[PDB]
């Protein structure tokens, strides 16, 4: 069978701003060469032998940069196919995609557009293999991980993953990161699951190259709530009762496997890809053909192209790289850096830890630690610059003007920090709460009756009170919502003007309540009960007995009989407005 | 053994003739994977059983089980077919989306206590809508029994306050009731002179592997009719249809026309199909265009249907404050449907075409959600908008399809 690949050339996360703004992240160089040319390196050293490139921003850039490569010639062995679409930004829409294009056929890989490997899995392949020949189909996506220490400067806080995985047959039962969290918890069916095994593994650094079945394309065709592959996993690892679909793992010790996220990503890979640690894959080797970047690896891995014209007094003690055409001036101090073609340094310069891409000029002078400059830039004298400084896109830095720690510039205002130039300068209670926060919602939302009715039930089932439980809850809540319409007036006028809207608005859900005799005298029950609570403003608690026999929900007979039975409410529905109410309802009746 | 013909011009429901699918029957209650043995007792094991296939979309599709009940060497009348769904969320999006859907509801309760699985039954059973109460703990004490009774009869004084008025509290009671709903769930109206629109539900190929040259049965689909009547011979009309974006643009769907080369139901079905029933269709498709549920989705018309492929709808963003009858004895704000952000993904259950998509733009009574597939059922229909709560698809609310934007290639 031969073996297919998914290669994710857009990463959909907003972190490289504004970098990815002019050219995306998978054209950055590391070493004068794109990460585009070092997946698909790393591809053809694998040994798959058809790809399948997804890029939807500057997608015809990336077409453009990848066409005139060597991957793209008739003679290469492994064979790409350009997809270009502005539809999908996610990845499971990439993996949706591919399974309504059907394009994969079996044990397909999947990895980013800006991976950094070395490593040989046909071990891991054949591993994947003979476990989906032995369970028929149980195993889905092998995860590959790297053995590494957390202390080290690769794997950063914001992308380092802890996992908790079997001991003897290396599956996959927990899977999370450690994005701000300073006390893990790891569930208890893992051990329930699996009494054999169990292993919490935090040594572990994700390159993201998890080779996978092509039924995770019909899983996420399944789930469109799948966004991308850490939250597919952290959904697969829970819901364990329904398509079990269990998840191995491989580990990696001898080989090297990463992605660049951050800047901090980008330093350590490039530092890594420097000091030779993803060999074969080496900067004088030249493995994509290219005359431009053909190289010399001296002692202290200093790699120097072609046409330098290296001055006196300058020195170069540890990792540097230097592009063809790089003109560099005298007494200069470049270390641990990356320099790229065609270049212009100055004089009485030191460059530490940073990383100069082509077409920059440096002039004398100047101080640069722990930066980045990107294509076509230009430095004047007098400077220094301070680390993780960020400069995209031909950004000048005048004389006499330090930048801070924390500085990014660039040609767009909103996206950096600055732009630069010339010039640098410039039971019950609860049921009734929840009662009266849904009516105060359909008050302010302005729903209609059969949502509010509907609501009203829902309540009505999750508490599970009675009929007439509810209706006098719903009752307090009317009187309640017009007693807190006015703060403190302590008067008649505002609260029947606040409950005859409410009660004209609201009539077909207290219609719908209260339907029977023996729920309209509960009613009003609960009407004398409010009126006893709030006698402030008793002089409308007449005007709500000429309302309810208006808007059809107490009747004249449930009226009477209510005023008919009497003590305290008694004497209150004894009152002039009480009688003068019932007489004017005895007139209106008949 | 059956004895149906192709010479009909205007059957009925309760039609004697086809007793194949009469009428459909929906069931939601508390279960958790007990209504299957309840339908197994009720008609049978191993009686639905035509193709089968890797269970792709488990808590997504709902199935169908026929049940012919006789009475009296017995005579058959009508059949029911009992569709169960995994989760009564999706039942109750399923028949709060239209019309002709979950005609004879069957609220299989517990007898053991009153949990609030009963009472999210209710309020599905209150928010889809002839209830069908049922209680299935059998084999218990005569006072705890008559106890559960009298508990389950307050909830049934609370359900026909709402819509309650079924009465039924192993063999003997399953025959009981089903004497009960062949005697009180009265025949529903069907509309059978419309053009046939089987929604796909399930699709399946029965083909085998390594089959010969000239036997070879491409395109053996299964879903639901919604109306009409469906003969075979008939030119089926895929609305959907193959969904291609190689144009590196907007996709084209084109509709691929099929004529159905037989009707397979369950049974040996006839010639005719009717509606009320998982009605499977094995049409003159390919293979690879119809594959194990690769054609779910796509509205198999008849004569030409209205309903155009539609990319991005812009509805009536209308959700509910809390779940529906679904609160435990926490409630730390989980009953709690959020507003409609953006880039958020909601399954839109049409109908029977549950699909999912991303909520592109919504001001404050309208939203936009762009479709991840192309769905064809209406331009006014109502249409539901469901969330995924804690990996289950629960709804969130409903609304109205207030403009689409639609496309039809050729």
């Amino acid at each position: 069978p031969p073996l297919q690949a998914v290669l994710v050339a857009d990463s959909f996360d907003r972190r490289f701003f504004p970098i990815s703004k002019d050219q995306p992240r998978v054209l950055l160089p590391l070493a004068n060469v794109a990460l585009i040319d070092y997946t698909l390196e790393f591809l053809t050293a694998t040994g798959v032998q058809e790809t399948f490139v997804f890029c939807c921003w500057k997608a015809a850039q990336i077409k453009e940069h990848l066409l005139k490569s060597k991957w793209c010639r008739p003679t290469s062995l492994n064979v790409v196919r350009i997809i270009t679409s502005e539809l999908y930004r996610s990845l499971g829409d990439v993996l949706r995609d591919v399974d309504a294009k059907a394009l994969v056929r079996s044990d397909f890989l999947l990895v980013y557009g800006d991976v950094i490997s070395n490593i040989n899995i046909t071990r891991a392949l054949e591993e994947h293999r003979l476990r989906r020949k032995l369970e028929k189909n149980v195993s889905v996506m092998t995860m590959i991980f790297k053995e590494s220490s957390p202390s080290h400067p690769t794997r950063c806080h914001e992308d380092n993953v802890v996992v908790a995985v079997d001991s003897t047959t290396n599956r996959v039962l927990h899977f999370q990161k450690t994005q701000g969290l300073r006390r893990f918890a790891f569930p208890l069916s893992l051990f329930q699951g699996s009494s054999d095994g169990v292993e919490v593994r935090y040594d572990l650094l994700d390159c993201h190259i998890s080779i996978c079945s092509p039924q995770v394309a019909q899983l996420f065709t399944d789930n469109f709530d799948y966004q991308t592959r850490d939250d597919f996993v952290r959904g697969l690892l829970v819901n364990e009762e329904i398509l079990g679909n269990q998840i191995h793992m491989h580990v990696t010790a001898k080989e090297y496997g990463a992605r660049v996220s951050n800047l901090h990503m980008y330093s350590a890979v490039c530092a890594d890809v420097i000091r030779r640690w993803v060999y074969p894959l080496t900067p004088e080797a030249n493995f994509t053909d290219s005359t431009t970047q053909s190289c010399t690896h001296s002692r202290h891995n200093i790699y120097r192209g072609p046409e330098v014209s290296l001055g006196h007094g300058s020195i170069l003690e540890e990792n540097v790289l230097l592009g063809s055409g790089t003109v560099i001036g005298s007494n200069c101090f470049i270390t641990n850096s990356v320099i790229g073609p065609g270049c212009h340094i100055g004089d009485n310069v030191v460059l530490d830890q940073t990383y100069l891409w082509q077409g920059v000029r440096v002039a004398a002078g100047a101080q640069i630690h722990q930066s980045l400059l990107c294509d076509n830039a230009e430095v004047k004298e007098r400077v220094t610059l301070k680390p993780r400084s960020v400069l995209t896109s031909q950004v000048v830095v005048g004389p006499n003007i330090t930048l801070p720690e924390g500085s990014v510039i660039s040609l767009h205002p909103p996206d950096a920090e600055e732009d630069e130039d010339d010039g640098e300068f410039s039971d019950i209670k609860v049921f009734q709460n929840e009662v009266l926060g849904t009516l105060q919602k359909g008050k302010e939302e302005n729903i209609s009756c059969d949502n509010l009715v509907l609501e009203i039930n829902s309540l009505k089932y999750a508490y599970n009170i009675s009929l007439k439980e509810v209706m006098q809850v719903l009752s307090h809540v009317v009187l309640e919502f017009p007693l807190q319409q006015m703060d403190s007036p302590l008067d008649s006028s505002r609260y029947c003007a606040l409950l005859l809207p409410l009660l004209k608005a609201w009539s077909p859900v207290f219609r719908n309540y209260i339907k029977r005799a023996a729920d309209h005298l509960e009613a009003l029950a609960a009407i004398e009960d409010f009126f006893l609570e709030h006698e402030a403003l008793g002089i409308s608690m007449a005007k709500v007995l000429m309302a309810f026999y208006q808007l059809e929900i107490l009747a004249g007979e449930t009226i009477l009989s209510w005023f008919s039975q009497r003590d305290k409410g008694q004497q209150l529905r004894k009152n002039q407005q009480l009688q003068r109410f019932i007489q004017w309802l005895k007139e209106a009746e008949e | 053994l059956t004895t149906l013909d192709v010479t009909k011009l205007t059957p009925l429901s309760h039609e004697v003739i086809s007793r194949q699918a009469t009428i459909n029957i929906g069931t939601i209650g508390h279960v958790a994977h007990g209504k299957s043995t309840v339908v197994k007792a009720i008609s049978g094991v191993h009686t639905v059983r035509f193709k089968n296939e890797l269970e792709r979309n488990i808590t997504i599709k709902l199935g169908y089980a026929n049940a012919k009940i006789y009475k009296l060497n017995f005579k058959l009348v009508r059949h029911v077919s009992f569709v169960d769904c995994p989760g009564h969320d999706i039942l109750m999006a399923t028949m709060l989306n239209g019309a002709a859907v979950m005609d004879a509801a069957l609220l299989l309760i517990a007898g053991n206590e009153s949990c609030p699985q009963p009472q999210t039954s209710e309020h599905l059973a209150a928010i889809e809508i002839h209830i069908l109460i049922l209680q299935n703990k059998i084999d218990l004490v005569k006072e705890s029994q008559a106890k559960e009774q009298y508990e389950q009869i307050l909830a049934f004084v609370q359900g026909t306050v709402a819509e309650g008025a079924p009465i039924i509290p192993l063999k003997y009671n399953i025959e009981v009731v089903c004497e009960y709903i062949v005697k009180k769930i009265p025949v529903p109206p069907r509309d059978f002179t419309s053009e046939p629109r089987l929604i796909v539900i399930r699709s399946f190929d029965v083909n085998k592997p390594g089959c010969e040259v000239d036997d070879l049965k491409g395109g053996v689909a299964g879903g639901s009719i919604l109306k009409g009547v469906l003969k075979v011979g008939q030119e089926i009309e895929v609305r959907p249809g193959i969904v291609s974006k190689a144009s590196e643009g907007k996709l084209m769907c084109k509709p691929k026309f099929s004529k159905i080369v037989s009707l397979f139901a369950e049974h040996n079905d006839l010639q005719y199909a009717a509606p009320g029933g998982l009605i499977g269709v094995g049409t003159k498709i390919d293979p690879t265009l119809c594959r194990a549920d690769r054609m779910v989705g796509q509205v198999l018309g008849a004569v030409g249907a209205l309903p155009e492929i539609f990319t991005e709808l812009e509805i009536s963003y209308f959700l509910l404050r809390r779940l529906l009858g679904v609160r435990t004895e926490g409630d730390k704000k989980a009953a709690k449907v959020q507003k409609l952000s953006k880039n958020e993904v909601l399954m839109v259950n049409i109908g029977s075409l549950s699909t999912g998509g991303r909520v592109s733009a919504v001001k404050a009574d309208l939203g936009k959600i762009v479709l991840t597939n192309p769905v064809c059922t209406e331009v006014g229909e109502k249409i539901a908008l469901s969330r995924r709560v804690e990996k289950h698809w629960r709804l969130i609310g409903w609304g109205q399809i207030r403009r689409g934007v639609t496309i039809k290639p050729t």
